[PDB]
């Protein structure tokens, strides 16, 4: 296949294909921040909703 | 509220004949569980 | 009836361009081997 | 052979392209002459005074309809059930005026129809079938005699047929409510599971079979091609399909026997639309859906509303709008 | 075939019948007696069939207001004495 | 030798329990009057 | 008018007396397995 | 305009028809 | 400051933390009882 | 310059013709009026 | 052998009804949207949210009972238990028509639950994912016309309501307000569910009808085996069947079956695009062009100027009733009526 | 195992269903929701 | 500018029908083998 | 029934469909302004 | 509707100019 000069400045970042770090790895970490963000997601539906109410936070174009 | 207990007397009282009839073997099922 | 100037070319086009797709499909795979 | 022996073995032949047979030689003519009449009447006809109002409906596409609102408007309220052919008028723009084609066309095609079920009853046997596919089939045929015939009879007028078009179609569709409450009648809800479960029942039976299909393929190419048509083999592992549904609900839920489900795919939705046609024949003599209007009292006498005392609302206002010359009476009674 | 006793050797039991003899009807008597002592009205908070109105009152208690719903239901309950 | 709960027990208790405390309310309401 | 009343007359009964007689033309002896 | 276009694809489909019918690629028993 | 529907909210959250949390501790716990037998 | 080996040669059958034809034109059918509108 | 492993080995147990990972979530959501259904239709009012009774309890029957959707003042709150209407207070949150938000977004869940447990199930056995794939139909149904279709609106008051005659209700509602009959993506719905089951009712009576005689009863159900390799019924005699009959037939089994998935399948996603539309008023209500006519051509009728004027004594008559929250007073002499009647 | 026979449980349980579906047809006549 | 109310057709399908004559051709011309 | 052998494959080659379509379009862009007029 | 005719068909030319010359059937000497 054609080298390049661009394409070879970029093969470090094409080289490690199919690696992978053992077992579990940051599953447990990963899972917290995906906790978090749901929580995240639920606060700013909810203020949107009008279900969670903030004092400072009029939801409405008069804001 | 006297009618809660009312509600609850015919089920609580099942309940209780109920965990009376199979408790011969109820237990034999969680011992050899363990 | 006053209808929409626009409708006759674009029912012309909703036609004719993938009946057209559909016919350059077939009569190509006719002629494989 | 004389002529009738071999004319009877031409109607009569398992090699014509499309099979013609002793229903055939009525189902043949009857069918082409309700098609054409229909094809000139849709694109053509000017408008019918069909509620006998000298209200002419315009129905034909030349008339300022489209394809949506189009139709072959039902015959005039005055003719009723009176037999009103091509010779009966004066002159073709009577007929005309008086939706002549529409009895013609509905006359033409339930023969034509009925001879289609027949039709398939005679190439079943000759083709050593069982002969049962024309059983289902009278599910649709009785429903198409059931608003084309059935219930201008029990109304008293072939102006309350279902007139030829989409729009008619829902015109007939909306009056019907209005008079007959044919949402609250078990019979239209028994349609509804018919139609509701026969589609899911093809979506399922689709699906199971599409998602069982044995490999014969690769993936370059359309797994339609691993069958190949007249093959022995099935082409889908029963038992795979069997072992999913029967785990997706439970194991005694799942057909295992394709007799079985097949008979079921068959049952489901005939039975349904035979309760639907039987629904739109019997109130074709006013047993209307249930009645629940101010079925629920308070302790002083109050009427407290329901949901069928909304649905009541709306059935008054299409009742008080529809054929909104018509009436000169204060009951609407047929 | 998934190892649980088949349902027609339970139902068919006398275990099964001596049990639920008991249970099927205290069930179904606790649940006539949910309705018959008004509990059901009291837990759900629908009316009576005296509770729809006041004595002269036409028009309906509907709720207007999003975050006093609660207290305009409690007014309408308090005006149906 | 079967088991007496399983996971099967539990679903068929969660439907069937309710249901029969369902069906003797609505027989009650049918014996009430405006 | 009558002109044509007779002949949708002649028409139908023409398609009719085929299907009556073709009907009567022996027909359970038209399938293929018991062609008795 | 209208009319004509209606009709237009509605002969279409009838002519369809008529291939779909008698020039259909023949189920052939292999 | 905390508002009522802020309290409320973390009601909410507590109680599906308690819902998933009992439900995931009985999961796991049965599970662990009841192994498969390879 | 070698060819590129990912080419693949495409099909569409007569039956398949027939049902995407009669798809456009009964389409073409069912809007039409909406496009006159 | 972790425990989440354990835990995988328990969940995909072979049993009577089988859980999985997807059964955590189904479940419990299918229990509760089924079960608050019941309780609601069983002994909860719509007194104070449409003015309606709707329930066993206070006098209805099967087909007119409902879950009722909240009042149109609610907006589309959550309406959480624990939210800042009911306050906690679960007689109140029944009052104001928590029930609904309950079952809707319980049943929504279900839902999803559901498909993942067709997902995981074909995953294990070995089979393709076609049966989740085809009720992506009915999940885009629920969205569109449970949450799409009153997001789109003021409030969650304009959903259907969980209940035989509250849905015929919401049936009446869209021919009267938004034309839905007269609405493209609603036809091909209809094609495609109508088209559904006659495939159902053919393909099931065709098979039936070109069994093979494999045993020696007259009733034919025993004598399939489901680990038979050969077809039970003759393709070849329904092909010739068919092409006789209709001039064209099925040839390929498989084309067949998935056709039959993509029927109702493509209906419903059709008729789901529809409801979005209608969730922002836009209606296929009215042809411009018809209506121009009308306005100046007294003399032209046809059936849909016709079914307009249905449309506007649906919406007249309805309305004070139907929307309590609008206050409409509608004097007798505003309301459309014909003669007579 | 196989006291009772099957049969007896389905028809007692069967004419359990007819009745309590007959009472609630009796309701629909008498009481709430019957319109008197 | 008011101009011809058929044009704008006229013109698409001067255009599109013979070109898609000859993309059909030409297509099926290099799927022979 | 035996096939026709009086049938043919027809050829257009690319350079045909270039020149063709060049024709066409500029046919279409010469006469356009003569069909709006 | 016009100008965009005109100049959709004269974008066109230039996009088969562009085939013409860098997608043409390569000269081959034989
Ligand atoms: C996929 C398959 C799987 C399906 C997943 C299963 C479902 C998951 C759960 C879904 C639950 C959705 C609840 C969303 C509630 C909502 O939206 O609630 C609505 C609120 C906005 O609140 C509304 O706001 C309105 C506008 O108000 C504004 O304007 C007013 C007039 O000027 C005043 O000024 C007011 O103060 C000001 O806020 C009115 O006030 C309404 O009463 C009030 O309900 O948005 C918000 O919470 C959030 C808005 C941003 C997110 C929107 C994404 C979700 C909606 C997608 C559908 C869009 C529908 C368009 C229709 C087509
Ligand atoms: C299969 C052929 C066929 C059949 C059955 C029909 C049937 C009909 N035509 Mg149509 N028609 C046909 C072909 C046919 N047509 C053709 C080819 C044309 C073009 C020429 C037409 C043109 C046409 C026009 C223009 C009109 C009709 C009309 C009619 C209706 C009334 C006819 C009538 O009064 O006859 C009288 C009946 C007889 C003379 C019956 C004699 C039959 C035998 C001898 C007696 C047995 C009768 C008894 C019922 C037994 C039946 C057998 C049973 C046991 C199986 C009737 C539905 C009219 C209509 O549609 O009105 C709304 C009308 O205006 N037809
Ligand atoms: C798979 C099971 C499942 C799912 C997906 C749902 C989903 C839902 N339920 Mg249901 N529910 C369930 C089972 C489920 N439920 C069961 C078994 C019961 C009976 C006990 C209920 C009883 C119930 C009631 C009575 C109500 C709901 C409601 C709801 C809705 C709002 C929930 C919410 O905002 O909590 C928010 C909490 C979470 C989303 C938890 C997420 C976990 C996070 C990421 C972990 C971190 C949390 C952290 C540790 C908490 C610490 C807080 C601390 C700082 C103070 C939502 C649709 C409400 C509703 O329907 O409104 C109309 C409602 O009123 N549920
Ligand atoms: C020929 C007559 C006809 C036919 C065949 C249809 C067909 C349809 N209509 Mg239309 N309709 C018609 C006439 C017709 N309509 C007329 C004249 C009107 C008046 C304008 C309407 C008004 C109308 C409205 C208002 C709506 C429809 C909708 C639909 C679609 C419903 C799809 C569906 O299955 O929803 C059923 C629901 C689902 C598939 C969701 C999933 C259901 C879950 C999986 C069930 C779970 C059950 C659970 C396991 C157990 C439950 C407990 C049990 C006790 C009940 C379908 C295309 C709907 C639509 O377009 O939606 C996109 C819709 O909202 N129609
Ligand atoms: C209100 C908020 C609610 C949230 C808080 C509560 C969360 C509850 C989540 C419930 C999840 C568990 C479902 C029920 C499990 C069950 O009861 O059976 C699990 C087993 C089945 O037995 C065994 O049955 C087995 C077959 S099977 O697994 O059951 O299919 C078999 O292997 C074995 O021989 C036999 O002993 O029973 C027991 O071992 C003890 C039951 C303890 C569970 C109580 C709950
Ligand atoms: C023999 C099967 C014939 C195929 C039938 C095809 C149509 C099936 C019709 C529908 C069901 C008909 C009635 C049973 C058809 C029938 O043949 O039944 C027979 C079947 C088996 O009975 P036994 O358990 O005695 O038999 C066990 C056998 O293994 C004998 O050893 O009975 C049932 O399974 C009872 C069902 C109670 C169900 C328990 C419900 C628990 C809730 C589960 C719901 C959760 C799953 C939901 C997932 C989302
Ligand atoms: C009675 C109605 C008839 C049921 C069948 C209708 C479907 C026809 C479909 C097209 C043919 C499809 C097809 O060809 O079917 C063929 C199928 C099997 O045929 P066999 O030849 O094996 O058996 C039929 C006879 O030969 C007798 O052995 O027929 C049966 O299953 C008959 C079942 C009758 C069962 C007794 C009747 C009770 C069922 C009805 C109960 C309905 C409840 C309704 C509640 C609302
Ligand atoms: C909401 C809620 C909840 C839940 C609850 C539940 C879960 C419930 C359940 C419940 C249920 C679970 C119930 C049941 C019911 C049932 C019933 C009521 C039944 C009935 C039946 C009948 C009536 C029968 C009839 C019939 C049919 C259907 C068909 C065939 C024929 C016959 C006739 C047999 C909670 C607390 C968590 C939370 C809060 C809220
Ligand atoms: C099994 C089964 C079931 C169930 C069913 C049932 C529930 C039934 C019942 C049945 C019944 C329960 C029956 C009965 C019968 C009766 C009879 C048949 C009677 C007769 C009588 C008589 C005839 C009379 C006479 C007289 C007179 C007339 C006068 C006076 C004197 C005297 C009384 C003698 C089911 C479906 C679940 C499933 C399957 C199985
Ligand atoms: C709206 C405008 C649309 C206009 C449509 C124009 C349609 C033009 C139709 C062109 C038809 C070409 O017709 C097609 O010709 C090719 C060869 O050329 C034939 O193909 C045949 O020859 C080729 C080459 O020898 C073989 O590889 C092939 O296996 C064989 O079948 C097809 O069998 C025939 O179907
Ligand atoms: C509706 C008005 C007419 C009413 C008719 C009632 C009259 C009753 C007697 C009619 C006689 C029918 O008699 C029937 O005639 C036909 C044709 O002639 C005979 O002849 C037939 O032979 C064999 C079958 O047998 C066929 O393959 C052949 O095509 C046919 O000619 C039948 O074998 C005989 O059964
Ligand atoms: C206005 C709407 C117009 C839309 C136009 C749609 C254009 C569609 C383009 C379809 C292109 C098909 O592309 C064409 O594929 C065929 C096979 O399928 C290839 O053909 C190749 O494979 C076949 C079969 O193995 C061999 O016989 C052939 O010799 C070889 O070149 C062509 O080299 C390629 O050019
Ligand atoms: O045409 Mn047709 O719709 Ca049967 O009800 Mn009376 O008549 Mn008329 O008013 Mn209503
Ligand atoms: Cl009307
Ligand atoms: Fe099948
Ligand atoms: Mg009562």
């Amino acid at each position: 296949a054609r080298r390049t000069w661009l394409g070879d400045i970029l093969r470090p970042l094409n080289s490690e294909y199919g690696k992978v770090a053992p077992g579990w790895g940051t599953t447990p970490l990963m899972a917290v921040f995906m906790g978090l963000f749901l929580v995240f997601l639920l606060i700013i539906l909810e203020i949107y909703n009008s279900t969670l109410i903030l004092d400072g936070v009029n939801v409405s174009w008069k804001a | 509220d006297w009618r809660v207990l009312v509600v609850l007397l015919p089920v609580l009282l099942a309940a209780g004949w109920a965990v009376r009839n199979i408790l011969p073997y109820a237990v034999k099922q969680v011992q050899k569980l363990l | 009836m006053e209808v929409n100037q626009l409708g006759l070319i674009a029912t012309a086009l909703f036609v004719l361009v993938p009946s057209v797709f559909l016919i350059i499909l077939y009569v190509q795979t006719e002629s494989q081997q | 052979a004389n002529l009738w022996e071999r004319f009877c073995n031409w109607v009569t032949s398992t090699d014509n392209r499309l099979y013609v047979g002793w229903f055939g030689v009525i189902m043949i003519p009857t069918l082409l002459a309700a098609t054409i009449c229909f094809v000139i009447a849709f694109i053509a006809a000017p408008p019918v005074d069909i509620d006998g109002i000298r209200e002419p409906v315009s129905g034909s596409l030349l008339y300022g309809n489209n394809i949506i609102t189009g139709a072959v408007v039902p015959s005039s309220n005055a003719i009723g059930l009176h037999f009103y052919p091509i010779w009966e008028a004066a002159s073709l723009d009577e007929w005309l005026y008086n939706g002549g084609p529409y009895q013609l066309i509905i006359f033409h095609f339930l023969l034509g129809a009925s001879c289609y079920m027949g039709r398939q009853w005679e190439l079943s046997y000759r083709l050593g079938m069982r002969p049962w596919i024309c059983v289902a089939y009278s599910a649709p045929l009785a429903s198409a005699f059931a608003v084309f015939l059935i219930y201008p009879i029990g109304q008293g007028s072939f102006s309350d047929g279902m007139p030829l078009g989409i729009s008619g179609t829902f015109n007939f569709m909306i009056v019907f409510q209005a008079e007959h409450n044919i949402l609250m009648h078990p019979f239209h809800q028994l349609g509804v599971a018919g139609v509701f479960g026969g589609a899911l029942f093809c979506a399922m039976h689709g699906s199971l079979v599409t998602s069982s299909l044995i490999r014969e393929t690769t993936e370059t190419e359309s797994a339609n091609y691993g069958y190949k048509f007249g093959q022995e083999e099935e082409t889908y592992n029963i038992v795979a399909a069997h072992g999913y549904f029967g785990r997706l609900i439970f194991q005694y839920a799942s057909f295992n026997n394709s007799r079985s489900l097949h008979f079921f795919l068959a049952a489901w939705p005939v039975v349904g639309v035979w309760f639907a046609a039987l629904g739109i024949s019997t109130m074709a003599f006013n047993l209307n859906g249930f009645n629940f209007n101010h079925s629920v009292i308070d302790a002083k006498g109050n009427v407290i509303n329901t949901w069928a005392d909304i649905i009541n609302r709306a059935n008054l206002g299409m009742e008080v709008m529809h054929e909104r010359n018509a009436h000169n009476f204060p009951l609407d009674l047929a | 075939t998934t190892g649980e006793r088949p349902f027609s050797d339970i139902i068919t039991s006398v275990r099964y019948w001596v049990i639920h003899s008991i249970t099927i009807p205290a069930l179904f008597i606790a649940g006539w007696l949910f309705v018959s002592t008004g509990l059901a009205y009291d837990v759900f908070g629908t009316p009576r069939p005296d509770s729809y109105y006041a004595q002269e009152q036409r028009s309906i208690p509907l709720v207007t207001d999003r975050f006093e719903a609660k207290q305009q239901v409690e007014t309408f309950l308090e005006q149906l004495k | 030798s079967y088991p007496i709960f399983t996971v099967r027990w539990v679903a068929v208790h969660t439907l069937a329990v309710p249901t029969i405390f369902f069906l003797g309310a609505i027989a009650a309401m049918q014996f009430i009057q405006r | 008018m009558e002109t044509l009343k007779i002949t949708v007359y002649i028409v139908v009964t023409f398609f009719v007396l085929l299907f009556v007689f073709g009907f009567l033309s022996g027909d359970p002896a038209r399938n293929p397995k018991r062609k008795d | 305009m209208e009319t004509i276009t209606y009709v237009f694809i509605f002969a279409c489909i009838i002519a369809l028809f008529f291939f779909a019918i008698f020039f259909r690629e023949p189920p052939r028993i292999t | 400051t905390i508002t009522p529907s802020l309290k409320g909210f973390f009601i909410g959250l507590l109680s599906g933390a308690v819902v998933l949390g009992l439900t995931f501790a009985v999961l796991i716990a049965i599970s662990q009882i009841d192994k498969v037998q390879r | 310059m070698e060819p590129n080996p990912n080419r693949q040669p495409v099909e569409l059958n007569r039956t398949s013709l027939y049902l995407g034809l009669l798809l456009i034109l009964v389409l073409a059918l069912l809007f039409s009026s909406y496009f006159f509108n | 052998r972790g425990w989440f492993d354990i835990l995988d080995d328990w969940l995909k147990r072979d049993r009577f009804v089988f859980v999985g990972w997807s059964g955590i979530l189904l479940f419990p959501c299918a229990y509760l949207a089924l079960g608050g259904w019941l309780t609601g239709t069983t002994f909860v009012t719509s007194w104070y949210t449409h003015g309606l009774a709707s329930s066993y309890l206070e006098g209805c029957n099967f087909l007119t009972v409902a879950v009722s959707t909240p009042a149109n003042s609610m907006g589309h709150s959550l309406l959480l238990l624990w939210g800042p209407e009911a306050q906690g207070d679960f007689t109140r949150w029944c009052q104001l028509g928590g029930l609904w938000t309950f079952i809707a977004l319980h049943g929504a869940f279900g839902l999803i639950g559901f498909m993942l447990r067709q997902f995981e199930i074909a995953r294990l056995v070995g089979v393709r994912p076609y049966n989740a794939i085809a009720f992506s139909a009915p999940i885009a149904v629920f969205v569109s016309v449970f949450l799409i279709y009153p997001l789109g609106q003021s409030s969650w008051f304009f959903a259907p309501s969980f209940g035989v005659a509250a849905i015929f209700r919401f049936l009446l509602f869209f021919q009267g307000f938004h034309n839905w009959t007269l609405n493209p993506f609603h036809m091909m719905g209809v094609a495609g569910v109508l088209g559904g089951a006659l495939l159902c009712a053919i393909h099931g009576a065709t098979v039936e009808n070109t069994l093979f005689q494999d045993g020696e009863g007259a009733s034919t159900f025993r004598a399939f085996n489901p680990t038979q390799a050969e077809e039970t019924y003759s393709m070849v005699t329904a092909n010739r069947f068919w092409s006789q009959i209709f001039g064209i037939a099925f040839s390929n089994k498989r084309w067949l079956h998935f056709f039959m998935l993509f029927v109702p399948v493509t209906g419903l996603w059709m008729s789901a695009i529809g409801v979005v539309g209608l969730a922002l008023n836009l209606r296929s209500y009215d042809f411009i062009s018809q209506e121009i006519r009308a306005a100046e051509d007294p003399e032209f009728e046809t059936f849909y100027t016709k079914n307009l004027l249905l449309n506007e004594g649906i919406r007249a008559w309805m309305a004070p009733q139907d929307q309590p929250h609008e206050n409409f007073v509608f004097p007798e002499e505003v309301l459309p009526r014909g003669n007579a009647l | 195992g196989g006291r009772i026979p099957l049969w007896i449980v389905a028809t007692v349980a069967g004419m359990g269903v007819i009745v309590i579906v007959g009472l609630f047809f009796y309701g629909a006549y008498a009481g709430l929701g019957s319109s008197l």
